[PDB]
This record gives structure tokens, C-alpha cells and sequence, in this order.
């Protein structure tokens, strides 16, 4: 036979660490005053979150994107940050009912198997990752533009050039209103 | 000290062999000015010193390309001195209108360019990515002018340079007109982008199914992701 | 923060000038009050002041799961073959060539969660 | 006629021609055209028509002006001016071609080797353009077929056969796609080597009796003292392998196995959401290793897919500056960036930002009065907003600095200065057409002195007033602003200002309007006069 | 133009000499094949987006077969298929 010959390997077996596709993140060592609207504008601006949820005082939190790329860039931005005086600790997780399925396995201790986070469904043409939108469009849909994006909760909404207004517009609201008290987050 | 006199004899003084020429030296500082007959009166009282044949100016047709061919070591320091200062005080110290005492809280920053071919074997660094084609930039960072001037001296000490053109000079302003003309064609691109001059009517018919059923697999996506995630 | 950093850079932008922005920098610590919002929008541990047991390194790949990479200690790859043709090249020193299949996994949501 | 004129006066070259001269960045005009003018050459030799030669060479030199990162366009320029016969105008368009992609493209320097090899004839040149090439190209992770390129030359060329080794043994660290290739050739000409003294062709005499125990000097029965060598050098080799190919496997499965559009195309082609994703993610991979010329190579190479972005160019200059430290890098890096992309907002805000760190205001005054001279001296009335306003900021910035202030306590006199107040004055008088209104209004109350504030409340407040502009009456923003104008103001006292507000602002809104103001007002109200709270609620039920 | 080899502008003629008198045409007629030449008149119109199932993925990179038990026995991220 020949002297080349393409490489073979081994699966790793399917952990919440050893999928790809997996997009949600395990914030853990919550300090317990902190709640989910407030954990969300930490999160906020690394991506476009799915859902934001934390476990009745079990001093931990889930967060999940949209992008395997931003919760990689929120697990490198916010890694030992301080919310509300003490470090959290990120890594990967599982989703809600993920978690459920291996708790009621764990009781049996039968199998505890995972199963896979859906991907998109490449390729995605219009789809600039881990960018973000807040609220008559007449797109040319040129490259450089961000012809596509997901509404903020969920539905697909195209940006236009008159977004960039919007978030400054809101920014001065959340500066000036919750200054004074009326958004803690 | 903040005198370019008093620092230039310093430096005249202690720095091994600060009078002698570097053989086939060039040296090429573009500056920019707002105003021309301040920055003439700066080369006249310049000129009166530095010499025609080490130091000349060519203004393109505002920029000035000011030109060092075999200078000395020490006289490199007194005339990148004296243009760095005066580029600097035109905004920070207007007021004062002398040429050779350089006002307190001024940091001298700016670029120069040597040729591509010499050999170097801090304040002074190169750059990584110089647009200009055969030339090496390198740029001056917060000297105070006495840190200058040592810096100066210590990095015209080492370099060394080699057999250069005779219409070198002329291909520099040639190229550097070439690259901000493209940036300046590229800002009056600025408006031009949708169908000024691009085909937008044929693009898309192309581009609308396309990202027709890629806003179908996101939203195809968002029911998927939710079915994963919800107990129910 | 980003909102803070935001809105100053429209402030000072709008409400200072070029003698007070040259007399706020100092190299000591890169501060100044244009770039260093720019630069720090959204890394909030961001300061601007051996790197292979950092763990930057160790799990440069694939983020959460942290594996020793064999390498070749002395590596010629820097260096031109014309100056590599002056002199005998030396044989390689390696690094953690046992530690290929080893690899390691904090797994804090076993562990702190479901274990609880 | 001949066969210029025919080309000439042929219908489609007025129409092909005038759809370039229409759309000029849409490409396949400019293919067409081409395309049609060199196939009317029906033989191209030295002998036809210079002036149709003439009109081949503009057209193409005009495309490489257009589109400068085709690289198949200038090996085929290149080509063509050979085959007229000229060597040295396909020299410089190589080099030409070789420059505008910084010197970093694996394609023309191979094309432009493969070439070189049959025309320089003088060996050290011809071998010093190999070394130009591999400190620019060599990393790349498909740059084998270039040190295919290198070896068959040597081994051609050099009697000696120190060279081939010194070269192989470069080659076996860096992590090629076909890095077994040159593992083969190495284990190959180890296993042909015939007695010690060879073996100082692989290393030193030192390194083998220092590390390795083996004696080249070694005087006695040879043979099997050199099998123990041949199988102590078969096993270090062994090792190396194992780590380069730890790093390629690595590479390999998750990176590179995901990207796969290499080369650029075309102003109008959308690139895959799952390729940007992975030349992100790959280009951060490059940045932790720290190789240089490995990162400037990939940043060079992620350009060919997605120039026209802009996330690279923003990229490729934050590294300059936070992990080189270098802004005249980023600022070279974002500079060429306007030439490529087509959003261009983003990176020019950080292009002006960059110059403003690097103390060159002359720079930033030349490029804000090309923004201006852009848009007809009118960037008061263009429809994105984010143009207009970062221009603002730094023409303001320059414009404190530049002139000094007229009002007291050094209070430099931002958007109240002459000449930008007419642009702020003038984009606000268009209400419903302009789209940036509140941000203007919102940052024209940040003054917060008795002389600041009556120039401002008198300008805007009172003139939007007295013109009646029912899109800032009903607006309950407007109100709202000049409001906090009036009670942030250090000057007036507590009862002076809530008598102002209450007394004189509060009866001018007209009632009809009540609907439309009474939620952005109520929650200033609340936030400051908790007191007057009642009044409010009763003038507007 | 650069790569089909047969259109180049060094090499196009040589290649259109190179062929043979090919004088037995029972061999092109046992051998049924479509030839398929890349013609030079191709414009970018034609693959406007080419990722639309046209390609496959990069083959992976060959290994020594003597050396085939010194890989890693197990990749880092489960990738299914």
C-alpha cells in the first residue's frame, strides 16, 4: 500500500464542553442580589441573546446566545468580573430542559446521554455574527451593510443605516432615566 | 533644558564622533502646514544654519516634502527638532513666535521615512505595514527634546545606509501623492455607493432570493432553538 | 459602561480642546481621553500596561477545555534561510510531548449545578 | 480598415465600453469588455496592430486599478506582455500585482518564481528572491508548493548538497497541509546516507556527540555504529513529527476545514455568516501564537474574502495598536481600509480617533474638509446621520482648539460657534426629514452656564418656539431638554428655576399636544419635582 | 486564463501543437467520455454564489503510514458526520 494515508480519529463523546454548537454559558457563584434584568446588561453587548434565566436561589445563572462566537467573547470578557462583589466563574452549560433530562437521569443514574444544540442551517448570507440590533426599509444589500439580523425579546428583522440613531437614542434614555433610579440594570 | 542650542552643544559634546557624516544618507519628512508664510519664514531661518545642499524643501502643488541628504549625526537632531516643535507649537503654544526655545508641555511626535535598504544593526520605532512602496517609516513617540536628541543620536549612530538613486526623491512624491489621492477618491466614493455606480437594479434580482431564504433558515432557526430549550 | 464611555467621548469631543487634550496624556500609562474609550468599549478588564503556561495559551483553540500543546522548544521557523545557511543548525528541544492525549476540563456545571 | 477601426466601429464595443463607463465597480462589464477585446485579436503575435495592443494594455491596467486584488488578472497581464515579448514590463507587473497585496499572497509569488526561474540566469539573484519570498509567504498554510519550488531549484542548481538540508530542515517545523511530504524526503535521504561523515550534513559535529552520542570521528568497524546512528536520527525525527503534526491536525479540524472561499471575487459577493465566524476565530487562534509573520500573513490572507467588509480592517488595526503597539501601523491599516470597504462609518471613526492619539490635526482637518467637500460643503443634509454627527465632534474638537472661546469662565463654545451652529441650525430646521433631531437638541442642552444657557434657550428653544414646528411641540423630547436645560444651569437658584419651569414653560405647550408630552414630562417631573407633580397633572386634565 | 493551461498566453499555442496527428480515432470513440473544456470567455455572472452545495471540504491533511499510531486517538469537539 502507500506511504500516505489520511488521518483517523476518535469521538469525544458528546459533553456540553465537547459540542461545537453550543451556545449557552454557565455563570456560576452569583451573589443573590443580583436578578435577570440586571445579569442581562452585563451580557448585553457580546451578541444577541435567546434567553437569560436564573435558578431560584441556587446562586447561579444561564445565559444563552445566539452565536457560538459571542459566548466565547463573553466568556473571554467577563471571567472573574465582579458582579455585585463576587467573582463569577463562566464555562459552558446546558439549556433548561437539558438540565432537567440529566437531573432525572441522574436519579436513575440510567444513561445520562446529551443530545446536540440545533445549528443554522448554513450558509447564511445576510448574517453578520455576533452583532446587534434595539428596535420602511429599502435594503440594497450591499456586502458591507448588515443586510440581516434577530429582533431583540423573537423574529428576523433587517437593519438598516437609520438603527445607529435608535441605540443612541436609547442610550441617552438609560443614561438620563436610569440615573435616577428607574432602570437599576 | 527646553533650547536646542544648549542641548545641541550638549550633545556635540559627549556622543563619540557627533561631527562625522553618515555616507549616503537620506532622510524624508512630509509635514503639513495650514499656513505657508509662517512655515517659510521657519525654512528661512533654518536655511540660514542647515545649508542648501544637506537640507532642502519641494512643496507639492498644503505639503512640504523636507529632504535631509548626507547629514551629520548632530545635524539630523537640530533639524527634526526644530520642524517636530514647530509643528507642534502651530496648536499648542501659538503665542510665542520663537523658532530655536521649544515651550514647556511640548512632546514631540511625528513620522519619518528612510530608505528601505538600510541596515539597523526605544523612541524611535518602525512600523509594521508602511503604505509608501520602497521606503521604511518610522515613527517619533512624547520625546520632551532633550530624550530626543539622545534618541536621535543613538539611533543614527547604529544605522547604515546604501547606494540610493539620484531621482530617489522624486519616486517618493510620486508615490505618496499616488496613495492619498486614492484615499481622497475613496472619500468622494463616499455618497456614490448605492447605484451611483454600481448596478443596484441587476444585483437585486440576484440577491433577493438568496437572502429571502436565509431570513427563512433564521427564522427556521429561532422556532428550533426554542423547541430545544423549553421544558413544556 | 458602554453608555459612559460613550457619551464622554461626545463631551469631551464637543467641550475640550487640543491643549487640554495634549496636556492630559502621559505615556506612562497610554491613558488619553479619545482612543482609550474606543479601545476599552467592550472589554471591561481592559488595561494597556514565559506565554505558554498562560492560560490564553493553553486553550487557544477551543475555549473551556485546556490542553498542554506539545512544541518545539528552540523553533527556526523565525528565521531566514539565509542566515540559517551561516552555521550548523542544532538538534530540537521539545516540550510535553506526553501530554498529547492528556486533556483537561474544569467542569464547573457538573459539579456546582447538577451535583450541587 | 484594418482590424482596429473594424474593432472600433463595431457595435458592441460602444455598448460594452459605455456599460463599463456607467457601473464602474460591478466587474462583469469590465470582463466582458476585456474578454471581447482580446478575442477580436484573433492571433495575438508581435505583428498586430499597436494601437489595438495600446487599447488591451488600458484596459486591463484600468481593471487592476479598480479591482487591485485580482490576482489572476495580473499573472494574466503578465503573461500577455511575455508573449509580446517584453520580460521586463511583465517583471513590474508582477511586482506591481505583488505590492498591492503587501507583498503577502502565495499566489503571485509562486506564479512569479515559476516565471523568474526561466528568465534571471544569474544564481544568487534568482536564489535571493526565494528568501524575499519565504519570510513574506513561507508560513502559509498551503505554502508547500512553493517549497517544492525552492528545493527543486537547489537541488538543481547547487553542487554542494548543504543547502537541500538546511532547507528541509526549516521545512520540518513549519505546520504545512502536506508537511508529511518533506518528512518523507527527509526520512528518504537520512536512510541513503552511506557513512558518518554525512551526518554532518544533517547538524553539527558537536550536537552529535553532545546529545546524541555519536561519534563521527569514530575510528573501528562503521557499519553498525551508523545503524545506531541512522536509528537515533530516525527517532528525533520521530518526535518533531509528532509535534508538527499535533499542530496541523489541530489546525486542520478546527479551522481551516471550515473556510471555503480563498480569493477574492467581486465588490458585490456576500460571504457565508459560518466563514466570517471562523476567520474571527481564527485569526485569534494566530494572534495567541505569536509568530509575526504568520499574523500579518493571516490578516493578509482573510482580506481576500471579505475586503469589502470592514470587521478585518477594524481587526487587523486594534492588534497594531494594543498588542504591537503601533498607531502609524493602524493608521495605515484603517487608511487603506476606506479604500476596500463600502461601509466606511465605523472605520472612519476610528481612523479619526487613531490620528487624534497620534497629535496629527493638520491630517484630521484635511480629512474633515474632504468629508465636507464630499457632500457639496452641505454634510448638514445627509440622510445617515452617523456621518454627519462624528464629523461634528472633530470638526468641533478642532474648531475649540482652534479659535478661542467667548464666554466666560474659559467655557469653550462648542456647537455655539458661527460656523457650526448654522449646520446644527440647518439640519434642524428640516423636523421630519432629517433623522437625527433628539441626539442634536439632547446635546445642544449640555452647557450648564447663565451665559451658555440664554444663548441657547433663546436660539433654539425660543425660535423652534415662535416658528411653531408642530413636529418639536408635540415632541416631548423638546420640552424635556429645554427643561433640564434650565434647571441644571449653576447659575439660577432652586425657587428661580422651578419657578421658570413651572411658571413660564409648562403654560406653552399647547393642550391638544397633552397626550403626546405627558409621558416623556411626568417623568422629568417625578425624577425632580415631586411636589409639583400635582400641577402638571392638573393643567393637562 | 491562469489555470486551465490550455488558455494561457505563454503556453495556449504549444498546448494546441501538443496534441497528436491522432490518426486512430477508435481510441477517442472507445474512450466516452465528455471532454469539457474551460472555454477563456468565463465571466464571475456565472457561480454568483458558490457555496450553494457546489463545493466539498478541504481533503485532510495525509500522514505518515508507518507512523499512523502517533495521532492524537481522539479530536477535541464531536463533529458529527
Amino acid at each position: 500500500m502507500s506511504q500516505f494515508i489520511y488521518p483517523v480519529q476518535q469521538q469525544p463523546s458528546l459533553n456540553h464542553f465537547t459540542d461545537p454548537n453550543n451556545t449557552t454559558v454557565f455563570i456560576g457563584g452569583l451573589s443573590s442580589l443580583v436578578t435577570e434584568d440586571e445579569l442581562r446588561a452585563y451580557f448585553q453587548p457580546f451578541g444577541t441573546i435567546v434567553y437569560v434565566k436564573i435558578p431560584v436561589g441556587k446562586c447561579c445563572g444561564f445565559v444563552q446566545y445566539v452565536d457560538r462566537l459571542s459566548a466565547e467573547a463573553a466568556i473571554a470578557g467577563m471571567q472573574g468580573f465582579p458582579i455585585a462583589n463576587s467573582r463569577v466563574r463562566l464555562s459552558w452549560g446546558r439549556s433548561a430542559k437539558q438540565t432537567a433530562l440529566l437531573q432525572q437521569a441522574m436519579l436513575s443514574n440510567s444513561l445520562q446521554v446529551q443530545q446536540q444544540q440545533p445549528g443554522l442551517q448554513q450558509p447564511n448570507y445576510g448574517y453578520i455574527p455576533s452583532s446587534t440590533c434595539e428596535a420602511n426599509v429599502s435594503s440594497t444589500m450591499l456586502p458591507g451593510c448588515q443586510i440581516l439580523n434577530y429582533s431583540n425579546p423573537q423574529q428576523v428583522i433587517m437593519q438598516g443605516s437609520e438603527a445607529v440613531v435608535n441605540s443612541t437614542n436609547a442610550m441617552l434614555n438609560r443614561l438620563e432615566q436610569g440615573s435616577n433610579g428607574f432602570m437599576f440594570a | 533644558s527646553f533650547d536646542i542650542w544648549k542641548n545641541l552643544d550638549r550633545i556635540r559634546s559627549t556622543k563619540k564622533n557627533a561631527g562625522q557624516f553618515i555616507k549616503g544618507s537620506l532622510l524624508i519628512l512630509p509635514m503639513r502646514t495650514e499656513d505657508k508664510q509662517q512655515f517659510d519664514e521657519c525654512m528661512d531661518e533654518l536655511h540660514k544654519y542647515i545649508s542648501k545642499d544637506i537640507l532642502r524643501c519641494y512643496p507639492q502643488k498644503m505639503l512640504f516634502y523636507i529632504v535631509l541628504k548626507d547629514f551629520n549625526i548632530l545635524d539630523s537632531c537640530f533639524v527634526l527638532s526644530v520642524l517636530l516643535a514647530f509643528q507642534k507649537r502651530l496648536w499648542m503654544a501659538p503665542s510665542e513666535k520663537s523658532y530655536f526655545r521649544v515651550p514647556k508641555n511640548i512632546n514631540l511626535t511625528g513620522s519619518f521615512y528612510l530608505p528601505k535598504n538600510i541596515e539597523t544593526g526605544s523612541s524611535i520605532v518602525e512600523v509594521g505595514f508602511n503604505v509608501v512602496p520602497d521606503f521604511q517609516q518610522f515613527q517619533v513617540k512624547a520625546c520632551h527634546v532633550s530624550k530626543f536628541m539622545n534618541e536621535l543620536s543613538n539611533f543614527f549612530s547604529q544605522v547604515e545606509f546604501g547606494k540610493c538613486e539620484a531621482n530617489v526623491i522624486n519616486y517618493f512624491k510620486r508615490e505618496y501623492n499616488r496613495t492619498y489621492s486614492q484615499i481622497s477618491l475613496a472619500l468622494y466614493e463616499l455618497p456614490l455607493i448605492g447605484d451611483g455606480l454600481f448596478d443596484i437594479k441587476s444585483y437585486i434580482s440576484k440577491t433577493r432570493p438568496i437572502i429571502e431564504t436565509s431570513k427563512a433558515q433564521m427564522i427556521k432557526h429561532i422556532s428550533e432553538m426554542k423547541a430545544y430549550n423549553e421544558i413544556s | 459602561m458602554n453608555d459612559i464611555l460613550t457619551d464622554y467621548k461626545t463631551f469631551y469631543l464637543t467641550h475640550s480642546n487640543i491643549v487640554t487634550y495634549e496636556s492630559s496624556i502621559i505615556d506612562s500609562n497610554t491613558f488619553d481621553p479619545i482612543l482609550y474609550p474606543e479601545l476599552k468599549m467592550s472589554n471591561p478588564k481592559y488595561d494597556p500596561v514565559d506565554w505558554h503556561k498562560k492560560t490564553e495559551w493553553k486553550e487557544a483553540g477551543h475555549i473551556g477545555i485546556t490542553t498542554e500543546r506539545p512544541q518545539i522548544s528552540n523553533s527556526i521557523i523565525e528565521c531566514n534561510s539565509g542566515t540559517l545557511i551561516q552555521k550548523p543548525i542544532s538538534l530540537p528541544n521539545f516540550r510535553n510531548l506526553e501530554k498529547i492525549n492528556q486533556v483537561k476540563i474544569n467542569d464547573l456545571y457538573t459539579e456546582e449545578f447538577l451535583k450541587e | 480598415m484594418d482590424k482596429y477601426t473594424a474593432l472600433i466601429h463595431d457595435e458592441n464595443f460602444s455598448t460594452l465600453t459605455l456599460n463599463v463607463s456607467r457601473y464602474p465597480k460591478s466587474l462583469a462589464y469590465w470582463e466582458k469588455l476585456l474578454n471581447y477585446i482580446v478575442k477580436a485579436s484573433a492571433p495575438i503575435c508581435k505583428s498586430t496592430e499597436p494601437q489595438l495592443l495600446k487599447l488591451i494594455r488600458c484596459t486591463y491596467s484600468s481593471m487592476l486599478n479598480e479591482f487591485p486584488y485580482l490576482e489572476n488578472y495580473y499573472i494574466d497581464f503578465a503573461l500577455l506582455e511575455y508573449k509580446l515579448g517584453n520580460v521586463s514590463m511583465s517583471h513590474k507587473i508582477f511586482q506591481r500585482g505583488l505590492q498591492a497585496f503587501n507583498q503577502r499572497s502565495l499566489l503571485l509569488w509562486t506564479s512569479y518564481l515559476k516565471f523568474c526561474n526561466n528568465v534571471i540566469s544569474h544564481q544568487k539573484q534568482l536564489f535571493k528572491k526565494y528568501e524575499t519570498a519565504e519570510e513574506y509567504v513561507g508560513l502559509h498554510f498551503f505554502s508547500g508548493e512553493f517549497w517544492d519550488l525552492y528545493l527543486e531549484q537547489i537541488s538543481s542548481r547547487c553542487t554542494s548538497s548543504k543547502k537541500y538540508w538546511n532547507v528541509l530542515r526549516k521545512i520540518l517545523e513549519i505546520p504545512l497541509h502536506s508537511f508529511s511530504k518533506f518528512y518523507a524526503l527527509w526520512l528518504q535521504r537520512i536512510d541513503d546516507i552511506m557513512d558518518l561523515k554525512q551526518l554532518s550534513q544533517l547538524t553539527s559535529k558537536d550536537e552529535l556527540l553532545k546529545k546524541l552520542k555519536i561519534d563521527i570521528n569514530y575510528s573501528g568497524r562503521k557499519g553498525p555504529y551508523l545503524q545506531d546512528a541512522k536509528k537515533k536520527l530516525k527517532k528525533i525525527t520521530k518526535e518533531m513529527y509528532m509535534v508538527v503534526q499535533y499542530q496541523v491536525l489541530e489546525i486542520y479540524s478546527i479551522f481551516e476545514s471550515k473556510i471555503y472561499i480563498n480569493y477574492y471575487t467581486s465588490p458585490e459577493t456576500l460571504v457565508s455568516s459560518d466563514e466570517i465566524e471562523t476567520w474571527i476565530k481564527y485569526l485569534d487562534y494566530t494572534i495567541t501564537l505569536q509568530t509575526d509573520s504568520l499574523t500579518h500573513l493571516n490578516f493578509q490572507r482573510a482580506l481576500l474574502p471579505l475586503a469589502h467588509y470592514d470587521l478585518v480592517w477594524i481587526k487587523y488595526s486594534k492588534w497594531l495598536i494594543n498588542s504591537k503597539n503601533d498607531l502609524l501601523g493602524a493608521k495605515n491599516v484603517l487608511l487603506m481600509g476606506l479604500k476596500f470597504s463600502l461601509k466606511k462609518t465605523e472605520i472612519i471613526k476610528l481612523l479619526y480617533s487613531v490620528i487624534c492619539k497620534l497629535n496629527e490635526y493638520v491630517l484630521l482637518r484635511n480629512l474633515l474638509e474632504k468629508i465636507e467637500s464630499s457632500y457639496s460643503d452641505n454634510v448638514e443634509n445627509v440622510d445617515d446621520f452617523e456621518i454627519f454627527w462624528d464629523y461634528l465632534q472633530f470638526k468641533t474638537f478642532c474648531q475649540n482648539s482652534l479659535y478661542s472661546s467667548r464666554y466666560s469662565d474659559s467655557q469653550s463654545n462648542g456647537l455655539l460657534n458661527k460656523e457650526l451652529f448654522d449646520k446644527v441650525w440647518k439640519r434642524l430646521s428640516c423636523k421630519e426629514k432629517k433623522s437625527g433631531q433628539e441626539i442634536l437638541l439632547n446635546n445642544l442642552v449640555q452647557f450648564y452656564s447663565k451665559d451658555t444657557v440664554e444663548f441657547v434657550e433663546k436660539n433654539i428653544f425660543q425660535k423652534i418656539i415662535e416658528f411653531g414646528w408642530e413636529y418639536y411641540l408635540q415632541n416631548g423630547m423638546f420640552w424635556n431638554c429645554y427643561c433640564r436645560l434650565i434647571y441644571f444651569d449653576t447659575s439660577r437658584s432652586y425657587l428661580d428655576k422651578r419657578q421658570y419651569i413651572v411658571r413660564k414653560i409648562w403654560p406653552q405647550i399647547d393642550k391638544k399636544f397633552a397626550q403626546s408630552v405627558l409621558p416623556s414630562l411626568t417623568e422629568f417631573c417625578e425624577s425632580y419635582f415631586p411636589e409639583e407633580m400635582d400641577t402638571l397633572e392638573e393643567m393637562f386634565t | 486564463k491562469v489555470f486551465v493551461d490550455a488558455n494561457r498566453f505563454d503556453i495556449g499555442d504549444l498546448v494546441k501543437a501538443s496534441k497528436l496527428p491522432q490518426r486512430a480515432n477508435e481510441k477517442s470513440a472507445h474512450h466516452s467520455f465528455k471532454q469539457t473544456s474551460r472555454s477563456r470567455d468565463e465571466t464571475c455572472e456565472s457561480n454568483p454564489f458558490p457555496r450553494l452545495n457546489n463545493p466539498k471540504k478541504l481533503e485532510p491533511p495525509k500522514i505518515l503510514s508507518q507512523w499512523s499510531n502517533t495521532i492524537p486517538k481522539t479530536s477535541i469537539f464531536y463533529s458529527v458526520d
